[PDB]
C-alpha cells in the first residue's frame, strides 16, 4: 500500500 | 385474354448506398454533412428499419457504416514498426480499454 | 443544443419575456385598442415558466402518508380508532386531505 | 408394498433471509427523529 | 435521503444528444 | 496479402517476424456449383509447405540509404486505408418476416459518410469470429465476403431516424420526405421510374452517389466510372402480362 | 387458488414481424442456426441446442 | 401483458409530461403513405378522433431514466417505483373510490 | 424447440410503429372499390398495374 | 407497462408532451418565413 | 413467421421489471 | 442459446466490474409488492441467498 | 469398448466475475480503468451477448453491474439523521 | 482537428506534407518505383456554401394546368415554377 | 479544388 | 419571496 488512501501503489519516485 | 401487368427491378452484385452528404453527392471522401458542427460536437443514437419481401428461408440483414479506416505506419529504428489504427465515427478503441 | 439553451428558447418566447414586453411598444397599443374587433391576441404566445427553486423538496415526503390505528375497540355501537398523526418538519398537512 | 415418503425439512431461511422487507421499496423501512421524520433508509429495487 | 446522482453525460463543448430547429 | 495495412506497406531494413493462419476447412475455402456441403459427402485439403516469397527492388545502396533515412522521418510517415473502409454489422432477420429495425446507442458520427446495406441468406454467411464453424454447411458463393449480392432488391423500403424522431432524409428532400422508397408497389402518383418498380427518389439517390449523376439529366455513365460492382452495370427491369 | 394474470398463449396473428429491436448478430459459431452442422472430417455435429454441453473429445 | 419501451439518450429538457392510451390495431390509420390499403374499418379511429376508450385497461407503468433512476422519484408515491393504475390484488389498502 | 410457454410475452424491447403503409397488420386489405390484396405475401412484391 | 390481455392486436400511445412552437416572420412583400422547434423531441437537421 | 433455423433470441432483452406477475404464467397465492 | 442485452449511454467514472449467474424462473422472488401470487417454490432461492 | 471422453466442470455457489481493471486484477477498489474513464463527463453505451446451454426451464440471467454504494450518515443536532446515498456507476435518485 | 490532420484524414495533401525531398524523389522515380499509392491524400468536401437548409424539395412534381385533345395530339400546359434562389437546369 | 486537397466552393 | 410563473 502507499500514499494517502491505501493507493495500490505506483509511486516509485523517478523525479527530475 | 385480358391482362394485368407486373414488374421487378433485379439488381445484383451491387450494394445500396445512402451517402451522408447533404445533397447526396460524391463531394469528398469525408462528406460535407459529416464534418458539420452538429454531428462533430454532440453524438447521436439512431433508429432505422427496413422492409423485406417475406422469404421462408431464414435470412439476415447486412448493413455498413461508411467509416474512415485510416492507418499510419512508421519505422523509427532499423527493425521496429509502429502503427496507429483509427475509425473516426466507429473507433475501435476508447478510454475504456 | 447549448448547455444553457436559454437563448435558443427565448427566440420562440418559449420561456422568456411576455408579449406585452417583446412586442414593439407601438404594436401593443394597437392590439390593446382594436381588441373588440380583429383581436391580435391569440397569435403572439407568452411563456409560462414555472418556479424553479424553493417550491419542492428533494429528500423525503411520500405524498400520501399512511397512518395506522394505535387503538381499536368493537363496541357494536362505535369504532374508536386512535391514530397518531406525526406531521414532520418543514412539512405541513392542511388537514383537508 | 409401500415405502417411506420423501423427507421434507421445513425451516426458516438462512439468517432469516426474506423475513424482513429489503430492496422492496413498496414496503420499506424507516429511521428518523420521531419529531423530525426524515428517513435513514432509502431503498432501490436493485440492491439485493 | 438526497439519493444523489453526480453523473451528467453531456459531450465536450457540452451539447447533449440533441436535434435543431427546422426552418422553412 | 489482402490486409489493407499490410497489403502494400513499404518495409525498411531490419528483420521482421511474420506469421499467419490458414483455414484448412474444406467447405469454407472451395466453391461448388450446387452449394452442397463438402466436408460431409467427402473432401479434404492437406497442406504440405508454406513459404513466403518477396521480390526486392535492386536499388543502388547509395540511394537506398537516403530513402531509408528519408522515410525514417516523422513527417515522412506512410499511411494506408481499407478500401471498403466501413464497419460491418450483421442483423439476423426472422426466418420469414416483413421488417427489421435496428438501433445504435448515442455515438459520435464525426466523419460518417453514409450507409450501405444489402440482404443475405443466413445459410451462406460464415461467422468468422472463430477458427472454425461446424454449422457452415453451404458451399457455394458467400455474399458476405465474396462480392456476391443477389437479394438486394427484395427491400421494399428503408427508414432512418436520429435518436427517436429526427429522420435523415432530411429537412424534407426526397419525394417521400421520410421513407426511402425502393419497391413501392402501387401508384396513383406514378413514382415508379423506369419501366420497373423502383421509385424516382431512390433512383435519384442511387445513380447519384454511385455515378454522381443527377440534377442535370440522367445520362448513361461512362464505363470508366461504372465498374463491375457498380449500380447501373447490374440494374435490370422487366415485365410481362399475366392473364 | 390464484389467477394466471390471464395468460392464454399470446398469439402473434397480425404480424408486423419484428416488433423488437434486432441485436447485431454476434460473431461466433453456434449463434446463427439450429442445424445439424458438420465436422472437418465429415462427422455430424449436433445442433447448438443440446448434446454440446458435455464436450466430447477423442 | 407487458410493453417494454425505450428511448435513446436525449436532452430531456422541457419534457412537460407523458400521456398514454391504448388503441385497437384494427382501428388506427397508417398515416404515412395515403390510401393505407389495410384500414378495413370505418368506426371511429381513436387516434385522431380523441375517442380513446381503452384506458380502462392499464395496470402499471415504470419510468426509469438512465436504466437506473426512477422518475416518480425519491419515494414520492405510495408504490415508490411503479405507477399503479389498477390494483386487482387489493390488500394493504389502496383502491380509492369505491 | 424454443417455446415461450412460461414468459410474459414481451421481454424483447419494442420499437416505434414504422408509421408507414403496409406493415401494421396482415389481414386482407381492400382497395378503393373492393379488389382485395395480400397483407405480407408475395404477389405484393411485383408492380401489378391494372 | 402492464396491460390487460386483450385478445386482439393492439397499440400503445406514448405522447412525450413537448413544446412545439412556431415562428412566422414574413419580412418582405410576399415572403412567408417560419422557424419550427420542438424542444425535447425535435427532428431538425442542420 | 416461423423462427426455425432461428437463433434464439435475436432481440434486445429488457429488465425483468421487478413487479408482481410479469414474471410468469402460473398459479399461486393461498 | 443467446441472450443479448443493452444499456443506454452512461458514464462509468467508478465502474468496478461485472458479475453474473443463471437462475430458474420458478425460484426468483419479485420484490415490488411484498406478495408474489406466482412464486410457487419452497426450495432455496439463489437470487437473495 | 471404444470410448468418447466427456468433460464437464461443475462450479457452483460462486458468481462469475469479470473485473473492470485493465489487467484483470484487484489492484484496488476504484479500478484503474475506472479512474481512466477520464475525458471528462463522457459516456459510453454497453452491449452484451451472453450465451447459455439451452435449458428447458425459463431462466433469468442475473448480470451484476457493480458500483460503489457509499452512504454518509450525519447527525447534526440531536434527533435528525441525515443520510446521503450516492451509488455511482448506475446511479439512483434525482436529487443532485 | 488534430487527430484528423495526424492521419491525413483531412488536412494538407500528399505533395505538401511530405518532406519536399521525398516529393522530388517520388516525382523522379514514379515511372518504375511508384510511391504515390503509399501516402494517402486526404480529400475533404466543401462544407460551407453548397447545400441549403431552408427546406427545399429535392425533386418537384408538376401537374397539367390544363390540356386539350385533337385525337392525334395531346397538349399539356405545365407551369414551371422555380423558386427564388434556385436553378433547375432544364435537362433534369 | 483548393490546397487542403479537393473540395469545391468555399473558394469563390 | 419569488415564485408563480409568467
Amino acid at each position: 500500500a502507499s500514499l494517502a488512501p491505501r493507493h495500490g501503489s505506483r509511486p516509485f519516485m523517478g523525479t527530475w | 385474354v385480358p391482362s394485368l401487368t407486373q414488374k421487378k427491378f433485379l439488381c445484383d452484385r451491387t450494394m445500396w448506398r445512402i451517402p451522408f452528404s447533404s445533397n447526396f453527392m460524391s463531394m469528398g471522401a469525408l462528406t460535407d454533412l459529416g464534418q458539420n458542427m452538429l454531428y462533430a460536437n454532440s453524438a447521436h443514437a439512431l433508429d432505422m428499419t427496413f422492409e423485406v419481401d417475406p422469404m421462408d428461408e431464414p435470412t439476415l440483414l447486412y448493413v455498413l457504416f461508411e467509416v474512415f479506416d485510416v492507418v499510419r505506419i512508421h519505422q523509427p529504428h532499423r527493425g521496429v514498426i509502429e502503427a496507429v489504427y483509427l475509425r473516426t465515427p466507429f473507433s475501435a478503441g476508447n478510454a475504456t480499454t | 443544443a447549448t448547455p444553457s439553451m436559454m437563448p435558443q428558447w427565448s427566440y420562440m418566447h418559449i420561456a422568456g419575456q411576455d408579449a406585452s414586453e417583446y412586442l414593439s411598444p407601438g404594436l401593443v397599443q394597437f392590439a390593446r385598442a382594436t381588441d373588440t374587433y380583429f383581436s391580435l391576441g391569440n397569435k403572439f404566445r407568452n411563456p409560462t415558466v414555472a418556479p424553479t427553486h424553493d417550491v419542492t423538496t428533494d429528500r423525503s415526503q411520500r405524498l400520501t402518508l399512511r397512518f395506522v390505528p394505535v387503538d381499536r375497540e368493537d363496541t357494536a355501537y362505535s369504532y374508536k380508532v386512535r391514530f397518531t398523526l406525526a406531521v414532520g418538519d418543514n412539512r405541513v398537512l392542511d388537514m383537508a386531505s | 408394498q409401500a415405502a417411506p415418503n420423501r423427507p421434507n425439512y421445513i425451516g426458516f431461511r438462512d439468517n432469516f433471509i426474506g423475513l424482513m422487507y429489503y430492496n422492496s421499496t413498496g414496503n420499506m423501512g424507516v429511521l428518523a427523529g420521531q419529531a423530525s421524520q426524515l428517513n435513514a433508509v432509502v431503498d432501490l429495487q436493485d440492491r439485493n | 435521503q438526497p439519493t444523489m446522482q453526480l453523473m451528467v453525460p453531456k459531450r465536450q463543448k457540452l451539447e447533449e444528444v440533441l436535434e435543431n430547429m427546422k426552418v422553412d | 496479402q489482402k490486409f489493407f495495412a499490410i497489403k502494400n506497406l513499404l518495409l525498411l531494413p531490419g528483420s521482421y517476424t511474420y506469421e499467419w493462419n490458414f483455414r484448412k476447412d474444406v467447405n469454407m475455402i472451395l466453391q461448388s456449383s450446387l452449394g452442397n456441403d463438402l466436408r460431409v459427402d467427402g473432401a479434404s485439403v492437406r497442406f504440405d509447405s508454406i513459404n513466403l516469397y518477396a521480390n526486392f527492388f535492386p536499388m543502388a545502396h547509395n540511394t537506398a540509404s537516403t530513402l531509408e533515412a528519408m522515410l525514417r522521418n516523422d513527417t515522412n510517415d506512410q499511411s494506408f486505408n481499407d478500401y471498403l473502409c466501413a464497419a460491418n454489422m450483421l442483423y439476423p432477420i426472422p426466418s420469414n418476416a416483413t421488417s427489421v429495425p435496428i438501433s445504435i446507442p448515442s455515438r459520435n458520427w464525426a466523419a460518417f459518410r453514409g450507409w450501405s446495406f444489402t440482404r443475405l441468406k443466413t445459410k451462406e454467411t460464415p461467422s468468422l469470429g472463430s477458427g472454425f464453424d461446424p454449422y457452415f454447411t453451404y458451399s457455394g458463393s458467400v455474399p458476405y465476403l465474396d462480392g456476391t449480392f443477389y437479394l438486394n432488391h427484395t427491400f421494399k423500403k428503408v427508414s432512418i431516424m436520429f435518436d427517436s424522431s429526427v429522420s435523415w432524409p432530411g429537412n424534407d428532400r426526397l419525394l417521400t420526405p421520410n421513407e426511402f422508397e425502393i419497391k413501392r408497389t402501387v401508384d396513383g402518383e406514378g413514382y415508379n421510374v423506369a419501366q420497373c418498380n423502383m421509385t424516382k427518389d431512390w433512383f435519384l439517390i442511387q445513380m447519384l452517389s454511385h455515378y454522381n449523376i443527377g440534377y442535370q439529366g440522367f445520362y448513361v455513365p461512362e464505363s470508366y466510372k461504372d465498374r463491375m460492382y457498380s449500380f447501373f452495370r447490374n440494374f435490370q427491369p422487366m415485365s410481362r402480362q399475366v392473364v | 387458488m390464484s389467477g394466471s394474470m390471464e395468460g392464454n398463449a399470446v398469439s402473434f396473428k397480425g404480424g408486423v414481424f419484428s416488433p423488437y429491436l434486432t441485436t447485431r448478430l454476434p460473431a461466433w459459431a453456434g449463434v446463427r442456426q439450429n442445424v445439424m452442422g458438420s465436422n472437418v472430417d465429415g462427422r455430424p455435429v449436433a445442433p447448438a441446442n443440446s448434446a454440446t454441453l458435455t464436450y466430447a473429445t477423442v
